[PDB]
């Protein structure tokens, strides 16, 4: 859902790219690190707005 | 002959896959149509695309 013109609880609420945005979208899997036991609360988000 | 409220979808997350080819997903509430036909069925996962 991260990209110009996308719709969703991400683009709509917590983090949004401009429709004219020019850039590079990068992602990689940290599951071997960031994942701790049952959950990691250091990373939160806005669910409702 | 009824009232279609599409704001419940965004307030409470339900649909896993939601897309609109002919119109915009968020404008379904602001713009209304005359007759609505819904074809309900079930298919295999790889048969969706």
């Amino acid at each position: 859902q991260i990209a110009p013109g996308q719709t969703g609880k991400i683009a709509d609420y917590n983090y949004k790219l401009p429709d004219d945005f020019t850039g590079c979208v990068i992602a990689w899997n940290s599951n071997n690190l960031d994942s701790k036991v049952g959950g990691n609360y250091n990373y939160r988000y806005r669910l409702f707005r | 002959n009824c009232v279609a409220d599409y704001s419940v979808l965004y307030n409470s997350a339900s649909f896993s896959t939601f897309k609109c080819y002919g119109v915009s997903p968020t404008k379904l509430n602001d713009l209304c149509f005359t007759n609505v036909y819904a074809d309900s069925f079930v298919i295999r996962g790889d048969e969706v695309r």
